């Protein structure tokens, strides 16, 4: 799931 | 501001732009002969064919690789640059590349080892060559980008170059040009494409071409390595902590990925699988490429919130059982790394990040990433947390225990920081906390009870001779006794020698930089009594003017290039009093040029005073209007005189006429110690405006000063709030400040002062704010955020004051933040990490505290009589 | 002295602003009353806190090995921390590697510790330190003496603050000589005097004294055979593997005993162990070294009485390549095989000598140690092909002596081959000795091995293509070239080196900031002189560099330099021929007075003679300004001065120095009697009085008397051992001096100009700068002389460059004179040749001040 996987690094409360 | 400091001076704060050693192996590609090669950075290298410019915008080639295949990858990738005559650049070194590839990097900018430009033509077959000839390579997904096919060949739309084009081209270098607009470029973990810009086709065919076993509800942390997500598993519907490694990141210099220390960490915890205390791994597999780890969700706040809840900061109201459950809890932690190390297993990163504490008080141990399995060896600590790292090569199972003994020293004095540069710093706290768990009211059996076990982890830990650079500083074994002014003067004599044997060793080590050791918060700054050398010059200057002494030979060279210093980098964007210009005048007015002073401060009063931007004491015109009345109450012969009172006189019809219209007036959210997120107290909000017209009203004499100081106390109660028993202290969203820069410290030094001008009902609040300012224990030592200003605040302008009483308690309650270097004294500031000399956190700040308590008055701000 | 450092791959720089420092740590234990203070960066000091020692003592001297250095520490300071001494140790394992090294002095050799003790506690601490560092082996210090036979070693000495010895009211001052001196009239204690007081071959002379001993001149008594002779002191002779010189000579042994059949490689005579030192005898053979020799045989000039140079350098080469194979032959590997390696004989035998790198395996790829500069491989190779390229670049410094410059382009080689055709091809050698040497260079060539340029001079390309001029675009062209290198390697100086100098020059000027040779204003100078030879504008920041250098210029005077090559006197003209003129004539106005007094030198280069130089400059241009009188009167009492002794000036004579250091030069342009000539002929074209005029034709006597011939008819100055045709010390200034002042001189001394002109033109010139090269030469034939030509001058210039010329970017750029790295300047540099053909353009020379 490329995409699905790559998107999991837009979620929030982040760095 | 952004700090860039970095660790890596053993006993000071440098920043990374000053860090050049570079033992690493570089990366070098052949050069044809109608090539160039140059560098302007200090991460890349470019690479460029003769009198050949690009683009200023377009599709940029982004290529990743592994740490191995690396050296052998760059001849691959110039051999294709080398017929598509592309620019194309790569990093410097293996050091660049492993901190590019590493875990604490942003998102957006790692992962690329070459990047390539071709312009618009020759990108077709740059790609298709790229692709054939990148066959057995891998490399790291490049988030910001997009992969090309199968090989490590990443794409996005970006800036090439800087301006060029042509006469300037009217733009910028980080916004792109689609359809004669401007659209900024992010540089973020995605994949942008601005809207409404020509793809190609074989590009459009390349776009146009593009359910998990849990449910992540959040996101905890994010790092190169990727994220640590709070989900919950579908198939128990039990809520986890999933933890992702996308491939070959996490690169550190031993040559290991999060890829293998997330199967040492899958291993460890199947090997420790029923440990009360000990996440259990649930769920681990690859998706997509990312593999995932599902651990299970330990319950429980941190370490220091817990120790922030529970310490005894103040009393020992309420908190009458704190060392029995500290002693609980570090049994807990003896229990379970000791059960750890009989299967094997080593932690290596215990630290007050890692132990989590329960309502019930359970402890759980986390962050099983550096685990190591086989001991026999002395190893190095990789990453550790600064004070809880081993000072030496020692073996895993000592590594563990050295953590456990100083978070057995953290749960008994919180002061840990410091013994990662002073070794024998344990015990110099060790007999502090013991005086403050006698002094407090414990019973004997309690404080004995925890001491046999932190002197049994002790003993469980290498005791090592010293061999670093920071084994010239020792600790304060020995208690001083004052009884006299002499005692007093002995003190004051020691820190005046080891301020400049730290300053003469420094710019040993540092030759054309600053002159003296600053924390990081004002490192890339000169100006200002917060972090100038100056204000340091200045602290010294009325140290030796106190014991009657002479100056230390070149004091006046040091001076004078210090200040011919100050003129050459005197600028105008800033005018602060403790990070700008006002300061360092102030500062060359007491230093003894006084008509200098003011020469320099009439010929740039105007433009200094006209462009501003903020109101307080700290960086906005408050300085200036506090340096000039300084100035015209000393010097009754200024020709700018009328246009300060003027001044004065429009702020305070400003002050009077719009509310809440200076600086916060409410609770606030920021909960960090940088002095430009912070807007309350002495230095940052109405209590400087306070300062300053209750000094107007002293030598100005006019009603609308003191409605000023009585407007300042009226908007600055408002945010002060009363606690548990009878404390009032600021609140910065989350945490209380009782500080001299931020919270109660700074009030009650203008309501002491002002006392005879300002009324009863508000002089009643300096009992409420009196036991607000007394707590037990001070994290830091430093005048604006620490003990210093503490003791200031509680001691000076009270009446009745005997200097000899009042240094008995202070040199005692300096004896925790101390050590030894030569025959004098150095300290460390608002980290404890590195040694400071500067007012705001180092010893330039205790030297101005007992230049304060001898005078009556401040030397902090002006406090004209 | 110049302490530089070839440690940047590019230019040189300084020993002093050296810190890398790979270099593992020596420590020792610091208890709580201690202190441990780094004042130099070599030595690390230990005191008890405001405990001092006295001024004089008896100092202890503690020596180690490499391997156990680092216990002799965790001893020694265990024993000063009992007896509490004030001691010193080495900084880095690295300094212990240089300090126990081969080329270092023997005052300065072996010290590891240095304790200052008391004289109170000397005894217990020496006894201590007896019994605790039993066993353990070390280097002998020359300048000291063992105590009993552990490696503690005393000296009575200067303890701390510079050198004077005081005793019994006499200033002694110690010595690091390599013996023992005890001072006269010392109260000697008990134990110190009761300690003062307990060949089969015979020495000729010594050759060569280093830390590993010396090479000696012998001979046998048995055979009386004269021989040459090494020496190895006991762990001395350290180098970064790990090996001393007693390794060192015992590998020499065997492979002079494997190789005893082959003639040119000498044989073991004696091999014994006197006292404690090594000692290998092996054959001295007659003979003068390659360089020798090809001073002696290569044509410099022309090929008269040199028709067989190419048939002898044939065969030389075939004896060097014979021996090479039957050495290899019995896996023995030379590992350093230069110009010095190689002895020829008057009936030209070669012999190989210098064993002591000898490897004897050839399956691993190994790193040259002691690589001649020039010589050494680029790469870690296989020691035959190490051997085998050394054997091709001693082919390559036979067919074309220009080798220096093949360790910092890769390819120059191959450049300076087509060079040497073209010069043979030229002299009127025969077709087939070109043809048969060439063929065994380029059988050398590919005996080598081929690699990738990696390192960080791959941005240098040879020159390999001529380029074609025909019109002054052309000329042009190549100058637009030459200040766009010239901006490329300025940048790439600032990007590694910043608050520091702005442009990088020759090891000679490294400290030195101020005036035309070896500062970056006159680099300036010379670019803004380019920009207006183009007619082009300066590119972005020309101004702002310029302005910051002359304030930086303003702000670094001192008055102890009073000469336009090295001080303000040329900083002055400089700032002046910048564009701003009355800031010159007010810092001329401000300092004339008291630099010209305080004056040591009086040459050009240093002395006065520049000053009044800049003073007539000055007044010539600007007819109005105060001290215009005290510039005549100045010069007129210094050609009275002149008029009174021409010796009391300068050397009349033959000199004696050997060397390129323009402090060692007593003779020629910058340094002799032709600048004074110079001055007075500048004297004589603004003044106009017959004084000058006599003092100029006394300083063309004085010049022309350390001026021989020889049988060629070249008029070259006598330095005592070389001949110097260049422009700073040699005859290529004197040209200058005849054909500037040519109208005023008699047709006796224009007589000379005919015999100076062959001198000036050789076919081959070593080094490329204007001052000791071959654009002075250049400029002497081609200044002054009846119409000067700009197109086909400039034509030849480009082609005689093309020898030496860089390619940087899209630009030229130089190696100096060594050749080893890139200078800026304007005595070896680019600047250099950027007045070359600003001179060439606009007539007058432009490295002096001139009137019109
Ligand atoms: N097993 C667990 N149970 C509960 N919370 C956890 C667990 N693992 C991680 N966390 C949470 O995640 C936060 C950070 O933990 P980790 O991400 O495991 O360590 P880390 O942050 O990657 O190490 P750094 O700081 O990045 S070098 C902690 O503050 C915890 O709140
Ligand atoms: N076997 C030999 N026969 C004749 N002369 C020799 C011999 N060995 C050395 N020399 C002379 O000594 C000089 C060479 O010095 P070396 O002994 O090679 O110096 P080294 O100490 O071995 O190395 P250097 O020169 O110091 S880097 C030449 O001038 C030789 O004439
Ligand atoms: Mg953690
Ligand atoms: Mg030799």
């Amino acid at each position: 799931m490329l995409e699905e996987v790559l998107k999991l690094q837009l979620m929030d409360a982040k760095e | 501001m952004q700090y860039d400091f970095s660790l890596k001076d053993p006993l000071f704060f440098t920043l990374t732009d000053d860090d050049l050693t570079d033992f690493s192996s570089k990366y070098s590609a052949p050069l044809p002969y109608d090539w160039h090669e140059l560098s302007n950075n200090s991460e890349w290298v470019n690479q460029y064919p003769i009198g050949f410019t690009t683009e200023r915008q377009g599709w940029k080639v982004h290529i990743s690789s592994d740490y191995k295949h690396s050296h052998e990858v760059l001849e691959v990738v110039s051999k294709v640059c080398h017929e598509f005559r592309v620019v194309f650049k790569y990093l410097k070194t293996e050091k660049v590349f492993v901190l590019r590839n590493g875990k604490n990097i942003d998102r957006g900018y790692s992962g690329k080892f070459i990047t390539c430009y071709p312009n618009i033509e020759s990108l077709e077959g740059f790609l298709k060559e790229l692709e054939r000839k990148l066959k057995g390579y891998t490399g790291p997904y490049i988030l910001s980008d997009r992969r090309w096919r199968e090989a490590p060949i990443y794409l996005r739309y970006g800036v090439f170059r800087e301006s060029i084009p042509e006469l300037e081209g009217n733009l910028k270098s980080d916004e792109l040009l689609v359809s004669g607009k401007i659209i900024k470029d992010i540089r973020s973990p995605k994949f942008i494409i601005p809207e409404g810009l020509e793809i190609p086709e074989f590009l459009e065919k390349w776009l146009k071409d593009i359910e998990f076993p849990f449910t992540i509800e959040s996101a905890i942390r994010f790092s190169n390595c990727g994220g640590i997500y709070n989900a919950t598993l579908s198939s128990s519907n039990k809520k986890i902590i999933l933890r992702e490694a996308r491939p070959y990141t996490g690169l550190d210099f031993s040559g290991e990925y999060s890829t293998e220390r997330m199967k040492s960490e899958r291993r460890a915890l199947t090997i420790l699988k029923d440990i009360d205390g000990i996440p259990n791994v649930f769920w681990y597999g690859k998706l997509w490429e990312h593999n995932f780890l599902g651990v299970e969700k330990m319950d429980g706040i941190p370490l220091n919130h817990w120790l922030t809840k529970n310490y005894p900061l103040y009393d020992s109201k309420g908190k009458e059982k704190y060392l029995y459950r500290a002693k609980n809890i570090l049994k807990q932690l003896i229990s379970i790394v000791e059960r750890a190390h009989k299967h094997s297993v080593y932690h290596q990163d215990i630290h007050f990040g890692n132990i989590l504490i329960d309502r019930s008080d359970r402890l759980s141990l986390i962050d099983w990433e550096q685990v190591r399995f086989d001991n026999s060896k002395m190893v190095e600590q990789k990453m550790a947390a600064p004070g809880y790292g081993s000072w030496i090569d020692d073996y895993p199972s000592k590594i563990d225990w050295y953590g456990v003994k100083q978070i057995a020293h953290y749960l008994y004095f919180p002061l840990i920081e410091q013994t990662s540069l002073v070794l024998g710093y344990d015990q110099q706290t060790f007999k502090v906390a013991h005086r403050n768990f006698v002094e407090m009211g414990y019973s004997d059996t309690d404080i004995k009870n925890m001491e046999v076990i932190i002197n049994a982890l002790d003993n469980k830990c290498s005791t090592f001779d010293n061999l670093s650079e920071k084994k010239i500083l020792k600790p304060c074994l020995n208690n001083l006794v004052i009884n006299s002014k002499a005692d007093i003067n002995d003190f004051a004599s020691r820190l005046g020698k080891g301020l400049l044997t730290i300053s003469d060793e420094w710019k040993r080590k540092y030759k054309n930089k600053r002159i003296f050791p600053v924390h990081y918060y004002g490192l890339k700054i000169n100006q200002g009594i917060a972090f100038s050398d100056l204000g340091i010059l200045l602290s010294y200057k009325k140290l030796i003017d106190l014991l009657s002494d002479k100056v230390d030979n070149s004091y006046e060279e040091i001076k004078n290039l210090a200040i011919q210093t100050a003129i050459a980098k005197f600028r105008d964007d800033s005018p602060g009093l403790l990070d700008g210009m006002s300061g360092t005048i102030w500062i060359i007015h007491e230093l003894g040029e006084k008509q200098l002073a003011i020469d320099l401060f009439r010929k740039y009063y105007s433009e200094m005073l006209r462009k501003s931007s903020e109101k307080n004491i700290y960086s906005g015109t408050a300085g200036i209007l506090l340096v000039g009345l300084y100035l015209i109450s000393q010097h009754n012969d200024l020709s700018i005189k009328e246009l300060i009172i003027s001044d004065m006189n429009l702020f305070a019809d400003n002050y009077l006429f719009n509310p809440s219209d200076f600086c916060k007036v409410g609770v606030g959210d920021t909960n960090s110690n940088d002095p430009y997120e912070a807007d309350s107290g002495l230095l940052f909000g109405h209590t400087g405006i306070g300062w300053l017209f209750g000094e107007a009203y002293r030598y100005t004499k006019n009603s609308k000063f003191l409605k000023c100081l009585n407007l300042a106390i009226e908007s600055e109660l408002v945010a002060y709030e009363k606690d548990d028993f009878d404390r009032l202290q600021y609140n910065q969203g989350k945490r209380l400040l009782p500080y001299l820069s931020t919270g109660s410290a700074g009030l009650l030094l203008l309501i002491s002062r002002n006392k005879e001008f300002l009324q009863n009902s508000v002089l009643n609040n300096c009992h409420y704010l009196e036991k607000a300012v007394s707590p037990n224990f001070c994290v830091f030592p430093g005048i604006a955020n620490g003990m210093c200003g503490l003791f200031l605040s509680k001691n000076l302008y009270k009446s009745n004051i005997n200097y000899v009483q009042q240094c008995k308690e202070l040199i005692r309650c300096l004896e925790t933040y101390l050590c030894v270097v030569e025959d004098g004294f150095a300290l460390a500031g608002d980290s404890g990490l590195k040694l400071t000399t500067d007012i705001s956190t180092g010893t330039a700040g205790i030297i101005l505290t007992l230049v304060s308590l001898r005078n009556g008055k401040l030397e902090l701000l002006p406090s004209v009589q």
